[PDB]
């Protein structure tokens, strides 16, 4: 918690969510997208609308959000607000 | 008695909700004891798939 | 270092989104408008309501946000 | 494009209108009006009613 | 295809020194080169990528430089935890990889002459029907030394095996053994047996011998 | 409630509400 | 968040060396990573073997492409290597690694790529030998102002062997050297120690060698 508190403070000291998270502007952000269908809620034939419950798994790399675990008590993974 | 957004909360949600609403109806406040124990009793209107 | 960050700082460190992009108060801003309809959802006769799904393309010129790609490593667009 | 089950879009002209341009009317105003001319497909009412 | 030659194979240095390792590519690879550090009994760790960019969490002491063909890995101020084996790695537009030969960075000190010892095979090993002659170099720096086996003043070859220990923290020295294996009959056929040691720290070579 | 205010300011100094409470890594 | 190798530590010659790398806290179906194998030997240094994409595209070291088959398993989040016709030259520490691919856009050319190994496993040593378990033979190398003595441990297999002097009492000046693989396919080494001459007659020196697969425990007294 103290280690994670220090880490979270360090990572977002000068972070920007405006620009793409790349170390060079010519680099392309590569996102792996995977859909999980939990429930088929409805199929409205009159209005031609299908309602579904889904999870939209998205995986990418932020090159400004790396750290060495040894410098932060061995913390290897965290959960942060999106 | 502290506002719930001021403290860490576990992200406990109703996974099998039907209308897409996962969280509680009102955050209200947690009760924190001197030993670090935290009790939270938020209300919730839940529509669960059955 | 991502040149996008330097470009963003150059364009937005001194920028007022509340003011129109006009050099004088009496100048007019011209907006190019397109409306693309994706779906006609419904027409409720009881409520007399047309539900549609669209997306609006809106183009204009902001002289304060002007830059050249040569001064920023070849960036031609910034989101 | 997937056509609506009951409605067919026949026309959709757009027009840029300007008004309130008179001296007494104050500053001028403008807007853009699109006129969706749509046609009902009455097959359901013919078959069922 | 592309081949990478890393120099020097051994770079003795002291704390505070500025050291430089070089990697030469056979062809022009632009800056498509990374550098890795590997401590003993550990996986390699990335230090520099694209030949000049420092990976996050790496100390600023390490720097990289270079264009096509020639590349460099510099350490400005060598520290106690920077003693390791460094590698240059080359990649292309496809995941095809070539690792250069390692470059070891060891602790530097003054030259120490070997203590040379010579041990015959035991009578038990002769009872087993073989004969090992063990010639030991103790507490010598640098690692560079030559050992030669002489039988009645006749040189041997192809029947001697070397073994060397790592540098010890207390004294920062090396130790070597040369084992010469022969059959019992070959061992009994000759009288005098010697090992002959040459080292930069020795004014002249030193020979240790025995007679049966 | 001056004492309560002082206690609150003491407790919420350096406190990160987004950080899960784990004194050591691996604590559940 | 971590990679773990698993496989036999010993393979007979001409058999197939099979290794499997398992991911901990991660998915193998990621577009930005290849999954590869790199071996390290004392004589050859680091050497990349092969890499595989999650869609199945594979790339191979040209020297080892004939004998290598790299494969994937999405259900288990695993990727495996199978090296055929394995000989003594293949003895090495095999690491499984994540090849981090960065994509770059070229005007008019499209995507171009760069790579670095950012994640490694611990490394599994594989030894390729047709020998079987056998106990060491201990021989005392007796000493000739400081006198050196030792124990020669000869013809044991497989590694390692633990050597101690006087039940661990004597440690200063003790040097145990790395094992050497002989032409017979069996390991050997010597453990040496230097002591004062005047203590040769007053102090006792015994070497305890212990070899686990053979369960060999030899306490050889080294004296003149
Ligand atoms: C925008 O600035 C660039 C230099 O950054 C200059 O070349 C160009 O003339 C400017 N454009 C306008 C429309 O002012
Ligand atoms: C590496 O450094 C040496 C010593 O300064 C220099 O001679 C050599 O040109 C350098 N090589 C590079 C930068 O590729």
């Amino acid at each position: 918690s103290e280690h994670e508190t220090r880490l979270v403070a360090k990572l977002f000291k000068d972070y920007s969510s405006v620009v793409r998270p790349v170390e060079d502007h010519r680099q392309v952000v590569e996102v792996t997208v995977g859909l999980q269908l939990i429930q088929l809620i409805n199929v409205d034939e009159v209005n031609q609308i299908v309602t579904t419950n889904v999870r939209l798994k998205q995986q990418w790399v932020d090159y400004n959000l790396k750290w060495n675990p040894d410098d932060y008590g061995g913390v290897k993974k965290i959960h942060i607000p999106s | 008695r502290i506002t719930a957004e001021s403290v860490w909360l576990p992200d406990v949600v109703l996974l099998n909700n039907n209308d897409g609403n996962f969280d509680v109806a009102l955050d209200i406040s947690v009760v924190v004891s001197s030993d670090g124990s935290v009790r939270w009793q938020p209300p919730g209107i839940y529509r669960s798939s059955c | 270092k991502n040149e996008e960050l330097r470009l963003y700082h150059h364009l937005f460190n001194n920028y007022d989104p509340g003011s129109r992009p006009v050099r004088e108060p009496e100048d007019t801003v011209t907006i190019s408008l397109k409306v693309t309809l994706t779906n006609l959802i419904s027409l409720n006769e009881k409520e007399e309501t047309l539900t549609t799904s669209v997306w609006i393309g809106i183009d204009w010129q902001d002289y304060r946000l002007n830059y050249s790609k040569d001064d920023f490593g070849g960036i031609e667009t910034l989101r | 494009y997937t056509e609506n089950g009951e409605w067919a879009i026949d026309f959709c002209p757009g027009v840029i209108r300007r008004h309130h341009g008179g001296a007494t009317d104050g500053p001028g105003e403008t807007d853009v009006i699109y006129s969706l001319i749509i046609r009902r497909k009455p097959l359901f009412y013919v078959i069922n009613i | 295809d592309i081949q990478m030659t890393q120099s020097p194979s051994l770079l003795p240095a002291s704390v505070g020194e500025r050291v430089t390792i070089t990697c030469q590519a056979s062809q022009d690879i632009n800056n498509y080169l990374n550098w890795y550090q590997q401590k003993p009994g550990k996986a390699p760790k990335l230090l520099i990528y694209d030949a000049s960019k420092l990976e996050t969490g790496v100390p600023s002491r390490f720097s990289g430089s270079g264009s096509g063909t020639d590349f460099n890995l510099t350490i400005s101020s060598l520290q106690p935890e920077d003693f390791a084996t460094y590698y240059c790695h080359q990649y292309g537009n496809l995941p095809v990889h070539t690792f250069g030969q390692g470059t070891k960075v060891e602790i530097k000190r003054t030259v120490a002459a070997p203590s040379v010892f010579i041990f015959p095979p035991s009578d038990e090993q002769l009872k087993s029907g073989t004969a090992s002659v063990v010639c030991l170099l103790n507490n010598f720096y640098p690692r560079e030394a030559k050992v030669q086996w002489k039988v009645d003043n006749a040189l041997q070859s192809g029947n001697s095996q070397e073994s060397v220990t790592e540098q010890d923290s207390k004294d920062s020295t090396y130790s070597l053994s040369s084992t010469l294996t022969l059959s019992k009959a070959d061992y009994e056929k000759h009288k005098v047996y010697a090992c002959e040691v040459t080292h930069q720290g020795l004014s002249s070579p030193v020979t240790k011998s025995f007679n049966r | 409630s001056e004492a309560e205010g002082r206690l609150r300011e003491k407790l919420f100094s350096g406190y990160d509400s987004s950080v899960r409470p784990a004194r050591e890594v691996g604590d559940r | 968040v971590q990679l773990q190798e698993s496989g036999p530590g010993l393979v007979k010659p001409s058999e197939t060396l099979s290794l499997t790398c398992t991911l901990s806290d991660g998915s193998i179906s990621v577009s930005t990573y290849y999954w590869g194998w790199v071996r390290q030997s004392p004589e050859k240094g680091l050497e990349w073997i092969a890499s595989i994409y999650y869609t199945g595209d594979s790339y191979y070291n040209p020297s080892l492409k004939s004998r290598v088959t790299i494969s994937l398993d999405k259900s288990k989040n695993q990727f495996s290597l199978r090296l055929r016709s394995v000989t003594a030259a293949d003895t090495a520490v095999y690491f499984c690694a994540r090849d981090h691919r960065r994509s770059f856009w070229g005007s008019g050319s499209g995507y171009n790529y760069r790579y670095y190994f950012d994640m490694w496993g611990q490394g599994t040593l594989v030894t390729v030998s047709s020998a079987s378990t056998k106990g060491p033979s201990v021989f005392p190398l007796a000493p000739s102002g400081t006198a050196a003595l030792g124990c020669l441990v000869k013809d044991y297999f497989p590694e390692p062997v633990t050597v101690s002097w006087n039940s661990g009492a004597l440690t200063s000046g003790v040097h145990t050297f790395p094992a050497v693989l002989q032409s017979s396919g069996l390991y050997s080494l010597s453990s040496v120690v230097t002591v004062p001459s005047s203590s040769l007659g007053t102090q006792t020196y015994i070497c305890n060698v212990n070899h686990k697969p053979s369960n060999t425990k030899v306490d050889k007294k080294v004296e003149p």
